[PDB]
């Protein structure tokens, strides 16, 4: 004693929960860990369980523990739970993102396994999009698993189309990973980008960017083409709406 | 002259079939509604075609996929309804 | 070759015909469980 | 003859456009770059391609 409410406020059997952790101690072991170090607040979090890890933050505490440093909000960002996710997050919002050991954030899990939404609600509640490590944004080791869902529901809303931050050497950034080891992705990206801004007959319309890298850099300049032609997938490349326009205007200098 | 040749033979016969109905959607619409059935029967009396060998195979593979998704929808169902198995399960003694 | 997938599809059947049994065997747990304490 | 022609057809799209990607990329690194953008609209008014049948 007191061991039983480890397991018990793990697999979130309420009941119990309340019944022994009411007493009240004061909590001096709630607030207790046993190796790998973790706490109730995690095992509800690991298995799901908003009921429990709801009543235990109106007692509260500590709020925060971590072994080897994931926190709690990474074990619900693990699997694609989201009730916990919700309310766990909506305590604070100050004790939320942790960067260690090897520099990751409740983001960064959240796309590997975990499903889209968890996603949907941490962009929904202004989580860190920019820091990164190791080298590799939370994107890169998204598509490196190549998951569709994720980086299809990301791409709408909100807060990039596609972010900045690249270098170096490995892994390269960022599109063109993107080419290379999901393709058709942009496809979807693609026709997102373009008007038919009058609708059907005697329509003109734009047909905006993204692919330029842009630079200067003389940085294996055109660069994101040639890294469909290398390689390979051309059923993105033959798209109508933009890559052929582009090289056929580039062509006229071209022609020139 | 073989590669494009080859590849109309490839799928031919809607080629030609495609030909008859174009024919027949665009002779269909010239000619004035009130020479319509007749001619029409609406039936037929009964009293070297198409080629068995061009297939699609893909499909089959498009059938198996569908039923392994509802095998998902199957499955996960019963996960969440195993942790509700020990939500309300009764662990004493022995702990 | 496509009668290898042939192959394999019959026995993913097999699979569901041994998975369905078990979800209904497992609704037959819980009509039969002793869920007290505690509710 | 028809065996080598036949295999190049078999993927001909990547041939033609990897020929003027290759040539825009070796185009690109050579001219002076304060010649760029001019020329370069960054967008276009708009106002027998590619085979449908290769696939994987």
């Amino acid at each position: 004693k007191k061991s039983p409410l480890h397991f018990a406020a793990s697999y979130g059997r309420i009941n119990t929960c309340q019944r022994l952790l009411q007493d009240i101690s004061d909590t001096r072991l709630l607030n207790e860990g046993d190796l790998h170090g973790m706490t109730p607040l995690h095992l509800a979090a690991k298995n799901g369980h908003d009921k429990v890890v709801q009543l235990l933050l109106k007692k509260g505490a500590l709020f925060l523990s971590d072994h080897n440093g994931w926190t709690a909000l990474h074990h619900a960002s693990m699997g694609g739970y989201t009730q916990t996710m919700k309310v766990i997050l909506d305590t604070n919002l100050k004790c939320t993102d942790r960067l260690d050991e090897d520099g990751n954030t409740a983001l960064h899990f959240a796309a590997r396994e975990g499903h889209a939404k968890a996603v949907a609600l941490l962009l929904s509640h202004n989580a860190d999009i920019v820091l990164n490590k190791q080298q590799a944004s939370f994107l890169h080791l998204a598509l490196h698993n190549k998951r569709k869902e994720v980086v299809l529901t990301i791409i709408r809303s909100k807060r990039w189309d596609e972010c900045l931050k690249i270098f170096s050497h490995n892994s390269p950034g960022n599109k063109c990973p993107i080419t290379e080891m999901i393709e058709y992705l942009p496809e979807c990206m693609k026709v997102l980008l373009d008007f038919c801004m009058l609708h059907s007959t005697e329509d003109k319309s734009c047909r905006d960017y993204y692919i330029e890298y842009n630079f200067k850099y003389l940085y294996e300049p055109l660069t994101a083409l040639n890294a469909m032609v290398q390689n390979n997938r051309i059923e993105l490349l033959n798209h109508p709406v933009c890559k052929e326009y582009l090289l056929m205007k580039w062509l006229a200098y071209g022609f020139r | 002259a073989v590669g494009d040749i080859a590849d109309v033979q490839k799928h031919a016969s809607l080629k030609r079939i495609a030909m008859q109905v174009e024919l027949h959607t665009s002779l269909e619409k010239k000619l004035p509604l009130w020479f319509l059935r007749k001619v029409d029967q609406k039936s037929t009396i009964v009293y070297q075609e198409i080629p068995n060998a061009d297939k699609s195979l893909e499909m089959e593979i498009l059938k198996q996929k569908y039923r392994l998704k509802d095998l998902t929808f199957l499955l996960e169902k019963q996960h969440e309804l195993i942790k509700l198995i020990i939500q309300k399960m009764e662990i004493i003694s022995e702990t």
